């Protein structure tokens, strides 16, 4: 997650993503 | 070998002098350079030297920086040099050198199965944030908050932060780099990609060392860049629109689901003393802006049992100097000052 | 129907004047007397009358004590004036003081009734002006001797918290002894249990810390069945005390030895959703050490009442805080570098 | 009347000790 990370946070999905890697 | 140089004093002036030095021996080696161990002929006195590779039509900003400073707290820089692969330019920053850390003091109890003596947690963070109150003082965010960049003198207890490697001076409207800090002590802002970010970031920091020496293991252990927002959104919840705005303005997500935050109560381990854990709860905000200053830190109850006259060292000894404070130490709130400062120290 | 007596001022004149009253009814009694409610003819403002059957020549201390209050936190003394019954010698003292119509034990047992913690805002709104209060009468060496939610007055509207019922109330004079069996059982400091007759003002801060967990848990946090059991339920929390927290507490009290029990861990005495910093203020107030207790004035300095010193901070009820930071010197005097906390930058 | 006794013969602690044990 650096590219990943960037990818998150230009397509504002971060939180969602979290979210579901939390369970 | 003896080895002679002409250096600058760090603080200082100014004009260069010869300083001979021997027994150097590496301690360290990495991306940034290396850092040598050595004995000061004239002195006895023990070095550090952090050898860097220096882009000779650029100043160093550590150096720049290092250069600023004189406090209890931090770790002095006594001397710098360059040398000379031909055209190589390196700098050199010598070091007073403190053999211990408050990594391998944790890790020393935490391998025993035990935590740190809650005087201990006193003392450290106590003098930790003193060293953050000097260097915001002037605008310097550290960048690097981490226990391995918190040197320990063993029988003393005083602690210097070290390791301005990272180290910035932050203008407002300027931009910084988000990728910074050790990934269990880089504040959310950064992760979610802020720019415009503050001093403040060194407050998260510190408040992940603090429950980091509660716990005995890191609080947000990230096995990366996103699981790092993971583990603190077992913690502290998910932020709110407003918290969101607040860490980078220049990030929208409109949909995710809301979670709530653990208590604080059940983050640490039954016994963790009260006091610790209020600090705490006012550090591992995601707000940049409703952190504690470090000043602010400094004068919380927490911290009540240094500023008893009877205070003394497990080991019998006296606590080291702490309310010898500078006005520039005391800029962000001089008021505070007969609070920091109990009547038996003046 | 008009009620007319001599009465004299509370503060301070001390000259003798008519005063009316109208609409009086009994709001109390008690082994201590009567109180009434009643309304001045003078202005309609309430008032309350607590009708104490005294015996001159002697004072009564409850009067002296209260002639000398005069603050915000503090149920006021308007008047006060003499009766007698009809059977000779039968005098009765009059203390008329401002109503207020709400208490603390009132809205916390509302609460509680409708299984609902006290919102946390209006602990620490509660608790702030109960130190305040405190800090304000041990500055005279005055010790309540009695603090309790049901001594706790509430204006439900504005939030005004007023002290109340000084009849246990003594000027504390160091060297001078003081009696043991004092305070309300769930509200009694461990030193008192002890039977210390050389104790300071600090017992109106365990008192208040009492206070403060009962806020916390919806109910009292040592419910102790008879005297013994009280300090049982201490030691529920407490664990059993040092042999120099027992010095501290009464030096004319040994015990060689006795099985040792440990604290319970504050975090555990409390629900998981308590905010830390009612906690950790909690831990500061409920200690044996009676020197280790928070000063009141350190206690209003606590993080716990940040949210107060908040430009921006509201009432549930949508109306602004009262008067939180209008400190005098009086106030501060036991401690002045403290105004850098207590009155923050806004307010100045 | 039962306090003032613990109280007087030292024996406060115990008796509230074996009272929380029973
Ligand atoms: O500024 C620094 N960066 C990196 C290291 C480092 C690098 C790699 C390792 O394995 C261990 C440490 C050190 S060690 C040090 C120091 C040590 C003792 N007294 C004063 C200063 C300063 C720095
Ligand atoms: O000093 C006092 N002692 C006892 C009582 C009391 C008596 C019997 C009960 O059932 C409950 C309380 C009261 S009520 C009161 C008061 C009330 C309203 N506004 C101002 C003062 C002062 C006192």
């Amino acid at each position: 997650p650096h590219r990943l990370l960037q990818q998150l946070v230009l397509s504002g999905n971060l939180i969602k993503e979290a979210v579901r890697r939390l369970h | 070998k003896v080895t002679t140089v002409v250096a600058t004093p760090g603080q200082g002036p100014d004009r260069p002098q010869e300083v001979s030095y021997t027994d150097t021996k590496v301690i360290g080696n990495g991306s940034f350079g290396v850092v040598y161990q050595a004995k000061l002929c004239d002195s006895g006195e023990l070095v550090a030297i952090k050898k860097v590779l220096q882009d000779k039509r650029f100043k160093n900003r550590e150096l720049q920086i290092m250069r600023k400073l004189d406090h209890c707290n931090i770790v002095r820089l006594r001397y710098f040099f360059y040398s000379s692969k031909k055209d190589e330019v390196y700098l050199n920053l010598v070091l007073d050198y403190v053999p211990e850390t408050v990594y391998r003091v944790a890790r020393h109890y935490s391998r025993a199965k035990q935590t740190l003596p809650v005087i201990y947690v006193k003392l450290y963070m106590y003098q930790l944030f003193r060293s953050l109150a000097y260097i915001h003082s002037f605008g310097i965010c550290h960048r690097d908050i981490k226990p391995q960049n918190l040197l320990l003198d063993p029988d003393t207890a005083v602690l210097k932060l070290c390791d301005f490697g990272s180290a910035k001076q932050l203008v407002r409207g300027e931009p910084n780099v988000s990728y910074i800090c050790s990934r269990y002590y880089r504040a959310p802002e950064l992760i979610f990609g802020a720019t415009d970010y503050t001093s403040s970031i060194d407050v998260w920091s510190a408040g992940c060392v603090l429950a980091e020496l509660l716990l005995g293991q890191p609080i947000f252990p990230g096995d990366s860049g996103v699981d790092q927002l993971v583990e603190i959104i077992k913690v502290l919840g998910t932020p709110t629109r407003e918290q969101i705005r607040e860490m980078n303005p220049n990030y929208t997500e409109f949909k995710f689901p809301q979670i709530k935050a653990h208590p604080w109560t059940k983050v640490f381990r039954p016994r963790t003393p009260p006091e610790a854990i209020a600090l705490c709860s006012r550090l591992l905000e995601y707000t940049p802006t409703a952190r504690l200053t470090p000043l602010e830190a400094c004068a919380h109850s927490f911290f009540d049992e240094l500023r008893d006259p009877n205070v003394k060292l497990p080991n019998g000894r006296d606590t080291p100097a702490l309310f010898n404070f500078t006005t520039q130490e005391l800029s962000s709130n001089p008021p505070l000052a007969t609070i920091l400062i109990p009547p038996h120290a003046r």
